[PDB]
């Protein structure tokens, strides 16, 4: 027997289905998502990083001018120049006095620190969902860890689970993504080869390892001080340490839908976004026909307590007489009111307990406790804590559901209003057929 | 203030610390209709005000 | 300065730009695409081969009943058969004549093969577009090479070139596709733990030196035959060799648009869908002024011959004043007429050869050379072959704007049909101002 059903994608909450087969008695399976979580599926763009500056020792031809050469250096850089007069500590460098030249060159390479400190620059196309899934399958706890894609049959205790397709393909990350350690960003870094100076990726490499390095730092050369053989430049700093200085937030603290974002592998895990389609295949080995299941009759509900406090707070109490002992599927008849219990054993006459949770202000329900329902009334109380630090159990209500004994009121205001209403139109039609007897 | 769909709160190093409002109120559901009407305002604040 | 335009996405067919900048002479781009791969992003769903039955020794048990555990083989059947009385060679082998039973065991375990001969099941996400170009530039022949996603600036020879993104996102390959050696299936192919016998996927495994293994191959043990020693067994044939015994044709012959397909990477190779856009960054030095490129006067064109057909079947002479020497670039002035060669050297008052391609039945067009324009006039002649290989090179074929020449035939029919009706018209108002202006 196949048993498809909807779940929300909330994780933590279980959610319970009756499984009705004709000529069985009732199943209830409880469900509860673990840990659901989307991994996309990553091209690297580039890799960015720390650059360093390489200055050899600068030339300086005594009594001539020097000239360079270009080179194919990531942004190599020279310059000559003229009517310098260095000292070293010893004196002047040499005899001829301002006919000296000084032939100064730098580049840029990316840092041997680039293999630990950068920052990856990556494409995310579309996250292959995972679920894992804890399942109240005959009296026992099961795990099930399937692809959400709908394409994924896990097998256990012979009971198959189809998990997925999801509704919604949403997930925080998009197209263009910047992972650093632990931290994932949602960033629109600038194209492969077009960087900007003092910028992230002003320095950009395919791979850490790669030798071909695109840089753009504005390395400018200056004029050295005089009497000195330093070699001055004016750079654009460091764009990564510039990033790393104003990241900002990180996606795991600004994540829509409350995601969790993690990294090796990049992943956001419980994303409470949609719902989730679960199909389980059942074998006839865990149905029990109704004549050997227990027969219950002359059952009556009473709710000692019931307060809407999202933590089971409704109690209610069932006197019954079971044809036999046994064990039976407890099940609510409604959505507005859950019940903790999946099944309860039972055994002669005698009375069950059950833990629900509800948001009406009257939990007015039924129950359906082996094959027989049961009506439950209950005054409700609102909870005195105004916070509490796990999900409401309960599901949310619609308009008609929490109207109670206010409901009860405005049934007695419409049935006056509406009378009277009723009343001017019988005078009104009355008048107007005495009205087209005097023609 | 934590809206209805909860609220997550990272402080410092911390675990982040989560919340979520439940249903609670000063009036009541089941007694004169001013009081009726205090705790469906208080509860909805947006739509009941619509409905009445 | 920054050029942007828009090329068809074909393979082998060259595309002639104009870059116009003021006070600078014109310079034309030769563009053509040699080669555009469309990669896909693949996950692997698993892996695919022919299954080996392990069949273990059946036990022969002589003067007692025997009897087997359930394993947790892959697809491990166990049965034992009543009243066997096997023979050996040396002859009978069980003395109890009767009573005896044979114990029949059989499991399925993917065979060592699958570490070559198996198929691949993937999923696919999305195409990486690359593209290598070969550009005409500064009268050298240059090849560049960079992905066609709006991004990877790639300079070469200081020309900074932006490739794509691809004006549409149509790939050959489905969501689900199945690899073999180097041709891939459009296959829906079965969910993983979900197979069928004797159908692709009877027994799948995630990864090829993976362990798990879920086999489904309907294995049903049968009584053995008469007094023989043997195991029995109906098994489900290898799904995975009937399906390659009835591959069909793969991707790489039913593809569109002429879609060639490779693996190892699986690429899409010159698929012709959609348009590409270029952007170049010229270098200022690659543009020369209009005062040191030649300016031609007394220049006139006539046509030899012209033949409307494919590969430049028409062929021009242009006399001009060449002034100073030099060369520059040779335009058509419209798009039904496309020039071969991009760039012409002119000196002194000799005349220059074009050749040049058209759909047009009268070749009406104007060629700018070295900034100055003429007008070439033709009667273009049908071509003899029915049938070329080679792709047509004129821009495309005539719209209801651009007939012939003896198109002058509609000019007189227009105008005698619209002078008649005009004649007529100028009566009609005359005889309506005529009968208004009664009384
Ligand atoms: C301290 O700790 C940090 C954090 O872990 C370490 O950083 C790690 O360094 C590793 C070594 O470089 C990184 O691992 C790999 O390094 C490879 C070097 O060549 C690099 O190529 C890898 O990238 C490929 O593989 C990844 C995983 O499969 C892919 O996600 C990635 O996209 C690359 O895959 C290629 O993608 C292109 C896209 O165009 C395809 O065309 C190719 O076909 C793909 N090839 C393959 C084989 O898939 C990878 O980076 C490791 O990533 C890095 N950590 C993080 C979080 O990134 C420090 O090294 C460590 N300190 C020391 C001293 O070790
Ligand atoms: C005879 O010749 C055939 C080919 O003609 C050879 O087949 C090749 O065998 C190689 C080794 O077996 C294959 O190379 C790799 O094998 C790995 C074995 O573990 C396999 O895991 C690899 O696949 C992963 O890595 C790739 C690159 O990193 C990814 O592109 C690929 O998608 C896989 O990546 C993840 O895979 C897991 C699997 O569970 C998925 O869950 C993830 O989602 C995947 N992530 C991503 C990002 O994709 C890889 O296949 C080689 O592929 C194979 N050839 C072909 C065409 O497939 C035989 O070996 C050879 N035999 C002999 C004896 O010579
Ligand atoms: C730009 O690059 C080409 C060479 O590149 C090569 O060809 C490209 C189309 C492309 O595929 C590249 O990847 C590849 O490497 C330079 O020259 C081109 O090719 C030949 C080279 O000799 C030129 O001349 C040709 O020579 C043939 C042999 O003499 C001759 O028969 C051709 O004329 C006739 O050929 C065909 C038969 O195939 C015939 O049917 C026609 O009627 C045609 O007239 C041809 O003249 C080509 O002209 C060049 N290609 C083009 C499209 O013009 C090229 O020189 C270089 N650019 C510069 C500035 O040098
Ligand atoms: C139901 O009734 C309750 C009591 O009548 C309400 O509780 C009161 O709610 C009001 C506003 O909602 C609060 O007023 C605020 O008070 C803070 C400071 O008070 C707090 O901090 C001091 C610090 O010394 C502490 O001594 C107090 O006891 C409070 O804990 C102000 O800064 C605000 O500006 C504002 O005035 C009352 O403080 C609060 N009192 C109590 C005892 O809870 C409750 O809100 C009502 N519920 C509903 C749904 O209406
Ligand atoms: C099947 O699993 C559910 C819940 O799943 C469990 O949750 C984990 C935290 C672990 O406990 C794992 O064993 C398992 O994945 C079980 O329900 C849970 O049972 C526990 C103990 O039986 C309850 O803990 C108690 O909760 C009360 C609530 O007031 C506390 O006061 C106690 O101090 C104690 O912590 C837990 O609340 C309960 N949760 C739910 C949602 O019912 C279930 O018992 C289990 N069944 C079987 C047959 O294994
Ligand atoms: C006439 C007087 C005496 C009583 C009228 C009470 C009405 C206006 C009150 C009763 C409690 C209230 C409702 C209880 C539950 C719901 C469902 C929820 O999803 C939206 C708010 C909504 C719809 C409330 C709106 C206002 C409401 C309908």
């Amino acid at each position: 027997y196949e048993h498809v059903t909807v779940i929300p994608n909330t994780v933590g909450v279980p959610y319970k289905t009756l499984v009705n087969r004709p000529g069985y008695s009732p199943m209830v399976l409880e469900m509860e998502l673990l840990s659901v979580t989307l991994e996309p599926t990553l091209s690297l763009d580039y890799i960015t990083c720390e650059y360093k500056t390489v200055i050899p020792s600068p030339y300086v031809k005594c009594c001539g001018t020097a000239e360079c050469k270009d080179k194919n250096l990531p942004d190599y850089s020279c310059k000559v120049f003229t009517g310098v007069y260095p000292f070293m500590w010893g004196g002047a460098y040499c005899f001829c006095d301002a006919e000296n030249t000084q032939l100064s060159e730098a580049h840029v390479e990316k840092s041997e620190s680039c293999k630990t400190e950068f920052a990856s620059a990556y494409r995310a196309h579309t996250a292959s969902a995972s679920a894992k899934l804890r399942v109240l399958y005959q009296g026992n706890n099961i795990t099930v860890t399937a692809y959400a894609n709908g394409d994924h049959a896990v097998t256990v205790k012979d009971a198959k689970f189809i998990v997925g397709p999801m509704s919604s393909a949403w997930t925080p990350f998009d197209n263009k993504i910047v992972v650093y350690k632990g931290d994932v960003y949602n960033m629109d870094y600038p194209p492969f080869g077009a960087g900007r100076p003092g910028q992230f990726g002003d320095i950009q490499s395919r791979t850490p390892e790669s030798k071909d390095v695109y840089a753009n730092t504005q390395l400018v050369l200056q004029r050295p001080a005089a009497g000195t053989v330093h070699v001055p430049y004016s750079q654009a700093p460091s764009g990564f340490k510039y990033w790393l200085k104003e990241r900002g937030a990180s996606l795991q603290h600004t994540a829509p839908f409350g995601c969790q974002i993690a990294t090796n592998p990049v992943r956001a895990v419980n994303c409470a976004v949609g719902n989730m389609p679960i199909s389980i295949d059942i074998p006839e080995a865990a149905f029990t026909r109704v004549v050997d299941a227990p027969s219950l009759t002359d059952m009556s509900c009473e709710v000692p307590a019931c307060t809407h406090s999202s933590d089971f707070g409704g109690v209610a109490v069932i006197k019954y007489a079971a044809s036999k002992k046994g064990k039976c599927a407890v099940h609510s008849m409604t959505n507005a009111v859950t019940i903790r219990e999946a099944e309860i054993e039972v055994e002669g006459n005698s009375q069950l307990q059950i833990s629900f949770s509800t948001a009406l202000a009257s939990a007015e329900f039924r129950v359906q406790v082996c094959s027989t329902q049961v009506h439950c009334a209950a005054e409700c109380h609102p909870p005195k804590d105004h916070i509490v630090n796990y999900p409401a159990s309960h599901t949310t209500l619609g308009v008609q559901d929490i109207s109670a004994t206010a409901m009860s009121w405005v049934q007695k205001i419409t049935g006056g209003v509406g009378l009277v209403v009723a009343v001017a139109a019988l005078i009104l039609i009355v008048v107007l057929c005495v009205s087209f007897s005097r023609h | 203030t934590v809206p209805t769909e909860g609220l997550e709160v990272t402080w410092g190093n911390n675990e982040p610390y989560k919340y979520w409002p439940q249903l609670s109120t000063n009036g009541t559901a089941h007694g004169h209709p001013h009081e009726i009407i205090l705790y469906y305002y208080e509860l909805y604040p947006t739509m009941t005000v619509v409905v009445v």
